[PDB]
């Protein structure tokens, strides 16, 4: 039972709202409403206006309907869980696709894909796509669509402590992730009417299968603080970062796509509290699970208890935080000059998102002192 | 933060 | 359908060759030919001889039905190929129990278990189970007993280039220790009559757990050189081996185990020529199914130009050469005193059959220039 | 020994 896509690929009443997909605060859920909860053709969509901005379906002959179809295929594997779902995929695409394409000031720039919304003869401005391979930017890409492909809704800890199937099958190593690779390339290489690749060859095939498995292996949580660790060590090196080798360009692809995962926080007010209410609703319903389980209910999943302030700005204070500003001293992080100082609206967000935050939990404790 | 490291796994 | 094992869980027949597990020649293949190919109750035997030597059936309280019962499925689930059967598994966990019991000259020693064939008295030797927890020890005899588990016969390499589903599954990763290592697990989990680490605590379990996970993964030859290249720095460091180091400990019965699973170039001429011997005729199995898949055959694997002498030359002087070198300048290798100069029975096997294989390898090469 | 580590895979 292959899942073949609608027979219309493209959709012209989105013609419009793409063209919001060259600003950060992309309004993702009005696109969901005016596209349908049923259908779920968000990401397929959303995939194909990005691929024809940079051009990746004439750059290696891709074919529309192999790609529309394996897309719609990834769409429905996609579960509708209140976060980890195909609107977070897209999320994460738009936001890849963001960070690679939009100008960078002062990156200094090198076959080579540059996107239609960019502006060449500028030379104070700069873009990822300019210093990263055409092949290494679709990977970064499908890996993005893919990093979360079949979530169950449940992070590692509870899969492992409670000794599922998964974690059982992965030997508690990157349970999640892992899942996520094994089972896009499973749904992938099932079916032939899903290989819009056919046009690459062997040792081309092999490279960005290890750069998308890579790059999706990379989103785990866990291993976020030895990411950073190895990222700032290479930029703190007077040698610093050196485009010309594959090692660190997959640094850089896989510090691209965790800070994208995790791009909520750096958004505008309405898109983060969107989020937050998406993940704590997850976070509620595994922390009843848990207690169904009979296992201690894990901390900020309590929901007679909730405690959404304190989970924000932890979060955006150890995990957000350090990785922005590891990104943005890299010196990738997307920009404009202001007439010379660097003005970077993602930033601004985060640093709002956290003021806002901290505000919240001062108001929560005062008003605990006082009663 | 050590629920949040919890919550992660670390 | 469980496996459950025979009703004699202890044969009375082999109790005088089990006299012999004293020695790093065991006769195996002679305890094989005993014990009928058909049972192939090899393994549960010398496990159920080596549990008993250490005590750890009850200084854990280990019960012996469900261990023997445990065993024997594992026993089972080895297939029928000419080298990585229930033969190997026995040789290997053979020899961690060899490398961890038997005395080891100037290792200070430090609950613990020792074995009832080493003299305590002495003080001049030293063992690695005086060292190491005795959970600890447990882990790393159940890891090798799980080391090589549902081998299909295949290398690594071979299963990522044909992309077969057990590659596809682990992301081409570790794709056989991860697939032994999960699959003894999810035996293991599978009925309850193979519990028998019953009477330990939730905490001990998963220690236990993550040490064999650890142990069984390290068994894999692409990460060889990352292994012997970390223990050589820890070694070579003032501070040396810490054995009240978590990590250093673990390293150790990694070291422990990755020497085990290659100790066939170690041992006499009869053993190491017979071990050659299957590993060539797997080889050669392999390189015919290449060959049916169309392929290029890999090296060593071609059965019309067979290249044993040079296989074997290269494997001892670039993989156990430097292990045993590592392992022997750590301290670790067993030995006797000399009269001071210590003399080690593995060292001086593994420098006869080099010689052996230079030599027939330079006859080989004379004989191809006089034609 | 560039055969055996092709075979390893290294
Ligand atoms: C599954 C990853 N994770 C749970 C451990 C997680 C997902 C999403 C968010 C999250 N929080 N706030 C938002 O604004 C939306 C996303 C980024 C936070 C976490 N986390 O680590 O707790
Ligand atoms: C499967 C591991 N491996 C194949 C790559 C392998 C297994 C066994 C032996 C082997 N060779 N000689 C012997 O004496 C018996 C064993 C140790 C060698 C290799 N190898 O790396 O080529
Ligand atoms: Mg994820
Ligand atoms: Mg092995
Ligand atoms: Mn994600
Ligand atoms: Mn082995």
């Amino acid at each position: 039972k292959p899942i073949l896509a609608p027979e219309p690929l493209v959709m012209d009443n989105l013609d419009s709202i793409m063209e919001q997909l060259n600003t950060w605060n992309f309004p993702i859920f009005d696109l969901v409403e005016n596209i349908g909860r049923k259908c779920g053709r968000i990401l397929s969509q959303v995939s194909y206006r990005l691929f024809e901005d940079m051009g990746l379906f004439e750059a290696f002959k891709i074919p529309i309907r192999e790609f529309m179809n394996y897309f719609h295929a990834l769409e429905i594997g996609y579960r509708d869980i209140p976060y980890h779902n195909r609107i977070h995929a897209t999320d994460v695409l738009h936001a890849v696709w963001y960070l690679t394409t939009q100008p960078i000031p002062g990156l200094s720039t090198v076959g080579y894909v540059f996107s239609k919304t960019y502006n060449v003869t500028d030379d104070k401005y700069g873009c990822l796509s300019g210093n990263i391979p055409a092949l290494e930017l679709m990977a970064l890409y499908v890996a993005a669509a893919m990093h979360d492909y079949d979530h169950p809704g449940r992070t590692n800890a509870f899969l492992v402590a409670t000794s599922a199937p998964q974690a059982v099958l992965y030997n508690d190593r990157s349970v999640l992730e892992n899942h996520h690779a094994a089972a896009a390339w499973n749904l992938f290489m099932s079916r032939p009417e899903y290989n819009f690749l056919i046009n690459l060859d062997h040792v081309e095939f092999k490279h960005f299968r290890f750069l998308v498995i890579e790059a999706i292996l990379a989103t785990d949580l866990k291993k976020h603080f030895d990411f950073v660790a190895k990222f700032n060590g290479k930029v703190n090196d007077d040698v610093g970062i050196d485009w010309t080798n594959e090692n660190d360009r997959l640094l850089v692809c896989q510090m691209c796509i965790k800070l994208a995962d995790i791009n909520g926080p750096a958004k505008c007010k309405e898109l983060h509290l969107q989020w937050t209410d998406g993940i704590v609703n997850e976070f509620y319903e595994q922390g009843d699970e848990e207690a169904s389980l009979g296992l201690p209910i894990s901390p900020f999943m309590d929901r007679s208890a909730p405690q959404l302030a304190n989970l924000q700005e932890s979060f955006i204070s150890h995990i957000v935080g350090p990785l922005c500003n590891s990104y943005d001293s890299a010196g990738l992080m997307p920009g404009k000059w202001v007439e010379r100082k660097i003005y970077c609206q993602i930033t601004q967000h985060l640093l709002q998102n956290h003021k806002m935050w901290k505000k919240v939990i001062e108001e929560e404790q005062r008003l605990a002192g006082i009663e | 933060a050590e629920n949040l490291y919890q919550i992660i796994g670390i």
